[PDB]
RNA sequence: UGAGGCGGGGGGGCGAGGGCUCUCGCUUCUGGCGCCAAGCGCCCGGCGCCGGGCGCGACCCGCUCCGGGGACAGU
RNA sequence: GAGAUGGGCGAGCGCCGUUCCGAAGGGACGGGCGAUGGCCUCCGUUGCCCUCAGCCGAUCGAAAGGGAGUCGGGUUCAGA
């Protein structure tokens, strides 16, 4: 039934047996200089001590009371000036013949409507690149007693407001409706960052040593704990 | 012949019919079919020989 | 008020070295996986004579383990090294003359030369004609050797660092006495510009 | 505003959290060229002082500068 | 998707062509090595009647930066005529002498008397 | 060094006391040859016929390309 | 040997350096799709996708080195 001719002629890639197989190389490529740094810095962030004013927006929100909280959001966003021409010409046509709640976006306005407890919620984003723009802002919150959140990523934070980017957003009157929405997530929110404030303060990031390095103590105390273990019986 | 003038000759000024004809000469073309044959063979009788291990333990 | 002859040399530009006949940097295999869990198998394709360098050279031709090629190298040949004669190199490979391996795989007075004096810079001690470094001493823990060097010298080595066995070619050169003038001029005439020396 | 937090941050050099940054910033300006483009200032409450406003004409290089 | 090399290059990226929204220079420059200029005047030397006769050709001073191909084409248009081969040196002066040797079917001598050259 | 198999973890084989303790994952007699997959399994397209894909073969997971130094060289 | 770019240095004109701290290939084969031209036959042309690549140091450097292929006779006051 099978032809006899086809026979199955299997290759030994042993060392100077056979020329090796491509295999795949991702681990040993020379990256270009932009890609090395790019991720030696992320290294970095695991090595070196991190404050923990810093390290403070590593304990980001979860995944799906991000998407609730975005979902709540979603309907306060700012409009786009399509609307906002939209929304003067239906005030033309009247003098011819007031304004909802809204989000509020940039640490500029949010700091202030921060200090002077207006806001009744804040997002921060935790990817602000230079971070000095944000770093105050937890402590602010929690010092004059306004709820803080952390969401992952200022994109998805920018897209809300129709930009690029955006570091802060703050909730500073919503509608009646979604007032018990907001409630339950303000409660869900502060338990975690405000009422844990003096735990974040005392918590220092980093300081991980690479998983090359932790094998070989790991090694040599596994080893230590072995001959020891037959030490005494 | 001077190298660029190579271009002109024909295909059998150049070259001598059998294997590597024209870039060996034949004595080292039949020792050369000799080794590659007699090694062929020598790994056989390892292969066969080895195979006969396996049964012994 | 003038500058010395000796300070001259550091600018060059006649006191550079003359390189327009030498065969190449003479270097051992480079790491690689082959070498550093197995053995590789090179054939002596041609021993040469290297201008202004007393050790012959040996060009020595690999098969390349990840592409289809034939990588070819230029040892320092070790004395007893015949063309057609298989060189082999890495942890596996046997002790005989003519073989890079791992200095912490031979035993103790084992007679190298070509020594890395780093693991991995493709030799660099006891490769003039007729030198040779002796395996003294290993330190399994630690993984270092003691190798006493040409020079009487002895020097903690690692024990990765590899070398090739037995002594190099063209020993007993300057036993025999350089009689004219003439003889000395051309064995710097293949060097560099430094023989006729004013006192 | 913001920007005043910022300012006054950043005339805390010795404290961890600026000493932190501004060793590792330092370390990552070391791996560039000489004299490249920068996205956008690092600085934003210092740029705004000297005189930048972030709109299309406004360019910012970051130089590096041997001491001694 | 794989690394298979160990070595990182560049990626091939997509490279438009020039539509410019308006032309550098408004018209293209008019050809200043036209068949008039190339042909400044024939010679009427001694060794140049000598050139006629005999081999059946004709002595131009040609401007110094025509081709023989240009002059080629050039007595070809000008007096109507077929070519052989054009030779052409650079005088001591500095001008362009061309040797201008008439397919046989042409009889130089008659071409000169039309020129005016004799 | 063309940054080509690094560190763990699993798999099999070679042994003395069903897993643990370790070696090993295949090349040493010759101046030969060695690349651009056979094989197996699973989907898919056109008139038994012709032509494609995926995965094993080629284990898995990783955060520094491997080494060697090192808070000393060095500036 | 000279000498750009990357890079480095330099108050600066510039200098160092020539594979070194570099995303350094604008090519090729075949396949797939679309399209055109000439008897849109069949081939050429083009775009896109896929597949492959060691290239390795821009460039300059010899009228004696390397470097395919012209010889004979005749002819001028002066060129063969």
């Amino acid at each position: 039934v099978v032809n006899p001719l086809f026979e199955k002629r299997p290759k030994n890639f042993g060392i100077g047996q056979d020329i090796q197989p491509k295999r795949d190389l991702t681990r040993f490529v020379k990256w270009p200089r932009y890609i090395r740094l790019q991720r030696q810095r992320a290294i970095l962030y695991k090595r070196l001590k991190v404050p923990p004013a810093i390290n403070q927006f590593t304990q980001v929100l979860d995944r799906q009371t991000a998407t609730q909280l975005l979902k709540l959001a979603h309907k306060y966003r700012p409009e786009t000036k399509q609307e906002k021409k939209q929304r003067l010409l239906a005030r033309a046509e009247k003098k011819a013949a007031k304004r909802p709640p809204v989000l509020r976006a940039g640490v500029n306005t949010v700091t202030t409507l921060v200090e002077n407890k207006k806001a009744q919620l804040v997002v921060i984003a935790h990817d602000v690149d230079p971070i000095e723009l944000v770093v105050f802002l937890p402590a602010l919150c929690r010092k004059m007693g306004v709820p803080y959140c952390i969401l992952k990523g200022k994109a998805r934070l920018g897209r809300l407001v129709h930009r690029k980017t955006c570091t802060t957003v703050a909730f500073t009157q919503v509608n009646s409706e979604d007032k018990g929405a907001l409630a339950k997530l303000v409660e869900a929110i502060r338990t975690n960052y405000n009422d844990r404030y003096d735990e974040i303060r005392r918590h220092w990031g980093g300081n991980v040593l690479g998983p090359k390095s932790v094998a070989r103590i790991a090694k040599l105390e596994k080893a230590k704990a072995k001959e020891l273990a037959t030490k005494l019986g | 012949v001077r190298p660029k003038v190579l271009m002109r000759l024909s295909k059998t000024k150049k070259h001598v019919s059998r294997a590597y004809g024209g870039s060996m000469c034949a004595k080292c073309v039949r020792d050369r079919i000799k080794r590659a044959f007699l090694i062929e063979e020598q790994k056989i009788v390892v292969k066969v020989l080895k195979a006969q291990a396996q049964s012994q333990k | 008020g003038r500058v010395i002859r000796g300070q001259r040399k550091g600018a060059g530009s006649v006191f550079r070295a003359h390189v327009k006949h030498r065969k190449g940097a003479a270097r051992l295999r480079a790491v690689d996986f082959a070498e550093r869990h197995g053995y590789i198998k090179g054939i002596v394709k041609d021993i040469i004579h290297d201008p202004g360098r007393g050790a012959p050279l040996a060009k020595v031709v690999f098969r390349d383990p990840y592409r289809f090629k034939k990588r070819t190298e230029l040892f320092i040949a070790a004395e007893g090294i015949h063309t057609g004669q298989f060189v082999y190199c890495g942890k596996k490979a046997q002790l005989n003359i003519g073989n890079v391996l791992p200095v912490g795989t031979m035993p103790e007075g084992t007679i190298v030369c070509c020594l890395e004096e780093k693991p991995g810079d493709r030799g660099k001690l006891a490769r003039a004609s007729g030198n040779y470094a002796t395996v003294i001493s290993h330190n399994p823990e630690t993984k270092k050797t003691r190798v006493k060097l040409p020079s009487g010298s002895k020097k903690v080595i690692s024990s990765a660092n590899r070398a090739v066995v037995g002594v190099v070619a063209g020993g007993g050169r300057i036993d025999k006495p350089i009689l004219k003038a003439g003889r000395a001029y051309h064995k710097y005439k293949a060097k560099r510009n430094c023989w006729p020396r004013v006192r | 505003g913001a920007y005043k937090y910022i300012q006054e941050l950043w005339r805390k050099k010795q404290s961890d959290v600026m000493r932190f940054l501004l060793r590792v910033r330092c370390w990552q300006y070391r791996q560039l060229s000489a004299l490249h483009r920068a996205p956008r200032p690092t600085r934003p409450d210092k740029a705004r002082r000297l005189g930048y406003k972030a709109k299309q004409g406004y360019v910012i290089y970051r130089i590096r500068v041997r001491r001694g | 998707k794989i690394r298979t090399s160990p070595t990182f290059r560049r990626p091939k990226t997509l490279r438009l062509r020039r539509q410019p929204k308006y032309p550098r220079k408004s018209a293209p420059r008019r050809n200043k090595l036209d068949h008039y200029a190339i042909i400044k005047f024939p010679l009427t030397t001694e060794s140049a009647m000598k050139k006629i006769e005999d081999n059946n050709t004709l002595v131009f001073i040609v401007d110094v930066k025509a081709n023989k191909h240009q002059i080629k084409q050039a007595v070809k248009k000008l007096y109507d005529i077929d070519v052989a081969k054009v030779n052409t040196l650079i005088r001591p002066d500095g001008e362009k002498k061309a040797y201008v040797r008439l397919a046989p079917d042409y009889d130089a001598l008659d071409v000169a008397n039309k020129i005016g050259i004799i």
